[PDB]
RNA sequence: CUCUUAAGGUAGCCAAAUGCCUCGUCAUCUAAUUAGUGACGCGCAUGAAUGGAUUAACGAGAUUCCCACUGUCCCUAUCUA
RNA sequence: GCCCGUCGCUAGUACCGAUUGAAUGGCUUAGUGAGGCCUCAGGAUCUGGGAGAAUUUGGACAAACUUGGUCAUUUAGAGGAACUAAAAGUCGUAACAAGGUUUCCGUAGGUGAACCUGCGGAAGGAUCAU
RNA sequence: ACCCACUCGGCACCUUACGAGAAAUCAAAGUCUUUGGGUUCUGGGGGGAGUAUGGUCGCAAGGCUGAAACUUAAAGGAAUUG
RNA sequence: UAUCUGGUUGAUCCUGCCAGUAGUCAUAUGCUUGUCUCAAAGAUUAAGCCAUGCAUGUCUAAGUAUAAGCAAUUUAUACAGUGAAACUGCGAAUGGCUCAUUAAAUCAGUUAUCGUUUAUUUGAUAGUUCCUUACAUGGUAUAACUGUGGUAAUUCUAGAGCUAAUACAUGCUUAAAAUCUCGACCCUUUGGAAGAGAUGUAUUUAUUAGAUAAAAAAUCAAUGUCUUCGGACUGAUGAUUCAUAAUAACUUUUCGAAUCGCAUGGCCUUGUGCUGGCGAUGGUUCAUUCAAAUUUCUGCCCUAUCAACUUUCGAUGGUAGGAUAGUGGCCUACCAUGGUUUCAACGGGUAACGGGGAAUAAGGGUUCGAUUCCGGAGAGGGAGCCUGAGAAACGGCUACCACAUCCAAGGAAGGCAGCAGGCGCGCAAAUUACCCAAUCCUAAUUCAGGGAGGUAGUGACAAUAAAUAACGAUACAGGGCGGGUCUUGUAAUUGGAAUGAGUACAAUGUAAAUACCUUAACGAGGAACAAUUGGAGGGCAAGUCUGGUGCCAGCAGCCGCGGUAAUUCCAGCUCCAAUAGCGUAUAUUAAAGUUGUUGCAGUUAAAAAGCUCGUAGUUGAACUUUGGGCCCGGUUGGCCGUUUCCAACGGGGCCUUUCCUUCUGGCUAACCUUGUGGCUCUUGGCGAACCAGGACUUUUACUUUGAAAAAAUUAGAGUGUUCAAAGCAGGCGUAUUGCUCGAAUAUAUUAGCAUGGAAUAAUAGAAUAGGACG
């Protein structure tokens, strides 16, 4: 009787489980980018995957076909939107060497650190939880926003977020009593 | 399976309803009236998720039995009505008038008219034959015999409605080039006004359209439906009047309002 | 290995109408079977035209069980000549 | 060195097998046949030729019970006969070296056991050759 | 009858290897990862086992058809060195 | 998103399997478990059995109120408000559950009714009812009720006394008009008449009309309007016996309002006269809509250790009937001997409901679908049936079988594959809770009812987001270029910061709660708010550390480890992988080109029948309008910033001896038409462009495009759910009384339909001419 609450997957898994070759390489994009889980990093290469083979496939259609522009067109605005593609490579042969990492340079507990203000690339993960760091009035704690380039303008801290201007906070106040 | 369903599921439901599939478990089962079920909309839809007059069904209930709304001049107090297309619901309160005429997306569309128009009707003809005493009558799209037609009204054509009465004074033909409105398959909602048709003894005679964009397009007869001459219909058409913009033309001007 | 023979019972088959022991042992049929049947075999003392083994068909032949049937019986009673 | 078979131990699997063996389902002959329905009657009454209960005739439908048959899926069994684990132990030496009678194939008979012998093949021979 | 030359169709041999193959070797076992001329048949680890079971042919011996449970990490091929 | 790796040997290359590896909307179990969202869940085994409670009832101004009912008000002395009980009506055939049976069945896509039923909704439709008489309105016979009773016992009911109707059962009515039938008289002719009845709809039958391929006449039997007395004289379909109508009758004669509510008014010739408003229930017949029932074409898994099957006792057809709502061997009677099959019939199997779909990512495939949506089947097993529009219903009845409860032993009652809960079965699956607030549904109906449905609980089924920490100062130390001033940081005292997990005023949330969102007060330093699970010889990432054991115990998916220094066991330590999760078992997909159409292998590794014939099946050489010319205008891109100029890529039509079926008119859009860049413009003259009627057409396969096409799923656009899985929203002002974009697109592909193409591959054609045009 019930309708269907859809659902998906978002991390594929590396098949040969061992290659210490892409294993230690995993790692050193994990501790970089301050990730918990190994699966943070099998999962933005899930996507990835999928727009490559997205898009891979549209660069067989006879070039310009009627909706492999549309949503050619379509996809990169999509990525630039978010500002892993560069303004350079929107005609979608370039979107196919999408390589990793750009997509983890967007993220928000990156970027919060490439703007100063997270002194290590964990102090962001940690404040960005912590009732702290928001785009509008908007309080934002998932360290995985993908901030799209636009709203990077404003992502000063929030109002009630004792460090950019606040009450003194919870432990202060009574450290002082 | 031991005679009638009265019950509808979600998902059930015609799309160009466009319900949310989580709202519960059903939709309106439409009652039994003059538009076919799955060709059709009720008027609990119509006052809650269209026109969002009200917020619930308990409501739509409320609002109805206080004899507000009327469709093609009659009171009409069932919740779950077969209003269909063509149909005109005048509202009381608010004086608003409304035809029943789809989108080129396919779906029934909201469109307001005038005090004036809202008091004729057009019909497709379905039939007509002699019948009780050798009385002609013509029975159309919407589920009414009108007796003593003109001999000149054979099927597959519109009809004006009086609706303040019953008779039928105009009727537009069905000849290559005249206006018409495909009401089904989904070029559904597209518009205009011949190419030709295939004759086919058998069944399933074709119809040839050619949009007043020169853009041409084919659909079975059962689902054209004259609405008179070139450029010059007998209703009032909806925003956009049907030439199936592109997914790219509908997006170019989509963003073509860009500015606030 | 050994004594010994003319040769030392092979293929087959069995408590077989051939087995003392013996109402053999195991199974089977039964409530219960010195019965029957199927198995077993150092078989007192099975065995090859002393013919061996197997066999459809046949039998007023010996034997076991089932169905039907019944005064054979429980348990006797009555009629006719 | 390798290695074959009978023979003996332990364990497991499946097979054959008296029990005219057992069990579960699907049909189904024949026999008996509930019930409601249709129908011939009936006439407690209850009425203006009608109604109508009990009862009843004949039907089609047909559960079901008794005894069979058939199909499918299972399955107990004295005992018999395989295989395996399995490499070893007993007896021998079959094959591998011309394996000490070259080997193998088909067929036939014989032998504790591998095996032996006859007839015709093959070389994968121990001979690409007068 | 013999000699010489050519040409059809035979039984084979020889030299090559373009080519093939795991190799031994192969004018096919070639013209296949640059994979498609037509068509038939069989095989899918080794044992179990061509055993069991049914069907069928036979006078018989046996022929054709032909499983599974279980067991097992090998068994096999060609070549190299000992 | 096109990958391999470990194990045959002394070493080698192979064939080959085993093991490894990864996924699983894939079940289970094990260890571990903090937050948000999400939220499947007694399918598998046993469609096995069930204690108890609940899951279907329903009233409007408008069928029935003398409750000895409450309430009194209020014009109301018939009724009137309110309304239990009860009748009447309607619903109970939807829903929800389960997957047992079912293999040409269901189902799917595509059809058919000119092959039928159709409550309801919606739109139409009724001057006729009598007779050679209540219409100012006709009849009892009952519930409730009262009262007397029975029984251990039930939604048991008996005897008696009342009374209602939109229940039951009856039974009047209305204009004109015309057409048919009889026809007393009169009067004989060319012949006509007074008035007598008949003629609503529905049923049954027979007869007729229902035209139409282009035009005309003569006559027999009747016999219609006008005499100038010779005489003259129209529906639909491709398609029907269709719609509709006419005639003679037929009928235990269908319907044709004895109903109800709100108002009450006109109009005298003042009659209890005659009239008349709005809307409710009904009522035939037609149409509509919700349906149903059959039905066309094509498509199912394994099996030949199933090859013949179908008629006993219908098998295949014909005729006639019967039965059905209707077609039909559905059934019967008569007659015939047919029907299916290697192009796999028939039988068997299925741990089989079908589908939408799910899993697995080079592709081609392989595997799965009890399970939210559609269809079907069932309610312990059968069969039978009442009611009804609709049921072969089971929260209906009846019978049998099985199960099974209560008892006073006489009898009575039960059907969870509804909700929950219980027993059983098992590897395997949750509360005997809350609400009609939403979603919808039903009733007499805005109100009542709804275990449909939603709320919470249970809930590591799956799915998403991602806490267990974050910055210092210092101190020996490295290293930058003696430690100096740049941190690499390893530090076993420190340090002030931050925060939710939790807790909790509060508001929010909600039907009422609960959580979540928001937020005072609390709430972190190692004793913590303390992460796990596996593993560390190889595959395979991480130690030949230490202690133990001594072929023991144990490990080891596989190769292999342990018999006294164990890289493998039991541990301590250290280390790796994944991480709120991770291991194990089973299945399954990838890897697997080990099922091979793509795409395998067959000399010796597994595998060419001893041999040839040979039916089925598969396959099968070549050759039939090619080539040339005129034209039209399309779409990219170029030089220019679309007219014309250049290339190139496609579409059509022409003429080249050149069906394009074909005419009979209707049509003509086009020209041979009447300074050629440019086009309006009637008076001779294009065909096929297709209407619509006629006539007549060799059969296919393939490919194009298109229609028909459910949602959810998938692919995918838009949108910043705080992110994400999702959701289908949302976004703007004048946030004082509105403005506005949405809710795409794609996808079906086998079969059917429609359409363009004429290569490729078939079929057919003139040879005894029984040929072709006329
Ligand atoms: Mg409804
Ligand atoms: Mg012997
Ligand atoms: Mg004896
Ligand atoms: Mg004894
Ligand atoms: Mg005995
Ligand atoms: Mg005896
Ligand atoms: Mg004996
Ligand atoms: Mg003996
Ligand atoms: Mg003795
Ligand atoms: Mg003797
Ligand atoms: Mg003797
Ligand atoms: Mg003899
Ligand atoms: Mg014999
Ligand atoms: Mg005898
Ligand atoms: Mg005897
Ligand atoms: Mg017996
Ligand atoms: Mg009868
Ligand atoms: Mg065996
Ligand atoms: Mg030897
Ligand atoms: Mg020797
Ligand atoms: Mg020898
Ligand atoms: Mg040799
Ligand atoms: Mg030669
Ligand atoms: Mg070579
Ligand atoms: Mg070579
Ligand atoms: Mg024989
Ligand atoms: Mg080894
Ligand atoms: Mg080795
Ligand atoms: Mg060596
Ligand atoms: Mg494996
Ligand atoms: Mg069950
Ligand atoms: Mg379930
Ligand atoms: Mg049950
Ligand atoms: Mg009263
Ligand atoms: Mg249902
Ligand atoms: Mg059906
Ligand atoms: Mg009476
Ligand atoms: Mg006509
Ligand atoms: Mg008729
Ligand atoms: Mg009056
Ligand atoms: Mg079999
Ligand atoms: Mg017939
Ligand atoms: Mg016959
Ligand atoms: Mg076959
Ligand atoms: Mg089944
Ligand atoms: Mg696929
Ligand atoms: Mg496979
Ligand atoms: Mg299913
Ligand atoms: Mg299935
Ligand atoms: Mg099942
Ligand atoms: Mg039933
Ligand atoms: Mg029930
Ligand atoms: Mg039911
Ligand atoms: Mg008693
Ligand atoms: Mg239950
Ligand atoms: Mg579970
Ligand atoms: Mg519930
Ligand atoms: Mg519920
Ligand atoms: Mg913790
Ligand atoms: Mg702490
Ligand atoms: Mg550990
Ligand atoms: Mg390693
Ligand atoms: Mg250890
Ligand atoms: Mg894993
Ligand atoms: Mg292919
Ligand atoms: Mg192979
Ligand atoms: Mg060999
Ligand atoms: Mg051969
Ligand atoms: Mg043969
Ligand atoms: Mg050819
Ligand atoms: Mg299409």
């Amino acid at each position: 009787p019930r309708a269907p609450r859809t659902y998906s997957k978002t991390y594929s898994t590396p098949k040969r489980p061992y290659e210490s070759s892409r294993l230690d390489a995993e790692l050193k994009l994990a501790g970089e980018f301050g990730l918990k889980n190994k699966k943070e990093i099998y999962r933005i290469s899930f996507q990835l995957s999928k727009i490559r083979r997205a898009a891979r496939d549209l660069l067989t259609r006879d070039e310009k076909d009627p909706k492999r522009l549309f949503e050619g067109n379509a996809l990169i605005r999509r990525l630039v939107r978010v500002g892993v593609l560069s303004e350079d490579k929107k005609k979608l042969d370039y979107v196919l060497a999408l390589k990793v990492e750009d997509f983890l340079e967007r993220r928000l507990q990156t970027q919060v650190y490439k703007l100063g203000l997270a002194k290590s690339v964990h102090h962001a993960r940690v404040l960005i939880t912590q009732r702290h760091i928001a785009v509008g009035k908007q309080i934002v704690n998932i360290p995985s926003f993908m901030v799209r380039l636009d709203s990077e303008k404003h992502i000063d801290f929030a109002p009630t977020s004792p460090f950019g201007g606040a009450r003194p906070g919870r432990v202060a106040r009574r450290n002082a009593a | 399976a031991r005679g009638p369903k009265k019950h509808l599921k979600r998902l059930a439901a015609p799309h160009h309803w466009l319900l949310d599939k989580l709202s519960g478990c059903y939709a309106p089962r439409p009652s039994a009236g003059p538009h076919k079920l799955r060709e059709s909309l009720p008027l609990i839809v119509f006052l809650r998720n269209r026109l969002k007059y009200a917020l619930n069904g308990r409501e739509v209930k409320a609002i109805l039995m206080q004899r507000h709304v009327k469709v093609d001049g009659k009171v009409r107090t069932d919740t779950t009505y077969p209003a269909g297309f063509m149909d005109v619901i005048t509202l009381d309160a608010t004086n608003e008038n409304f035809r029943l005429v789809y989108d080129v997306k396919g779906r029934f569309a909201v469109h307001r008219i005038t005090d004036e128009e809202a008091s004729y009707k057009l019909g497709k003809v379905k039939k007509v034959q002699l019948g009780k005493k050798g009385v002609p009558y013509v029975v159309t799209h919407d589920g009414r015999t009108i007796r003593y037609p003109d001999p000149n009204i054979k099927v597959n054509d519109t009809v004006k409605i009086d609706l303040a009465s019953g008779k039928i004074t105009d009727f537009i033909k069905f000849d290559a080039g005249k206006l018409v409105y495909v009401t089904g398959g989904r070029n559904l909602g597209r518009i205009g006004t011949i190419v030709h048709k295939e004759r086919h003894d058998g069944g399933f005679d074709l119809v040839h359209i050619k949009d007043s964009l020169d853009n041409t397009f084919v659909t079975r007869l059962n689902n054209v439906f004259v609405i008179g001459e070139q450029g010059k219909p007998y209703i009032s058409l909806p925003k956009g009047k049907g030439i199936k913009l592109s997914i790219a033309e509908e997006r170019d001007r989509r963003r073509a309002q860009q500015g606030l």
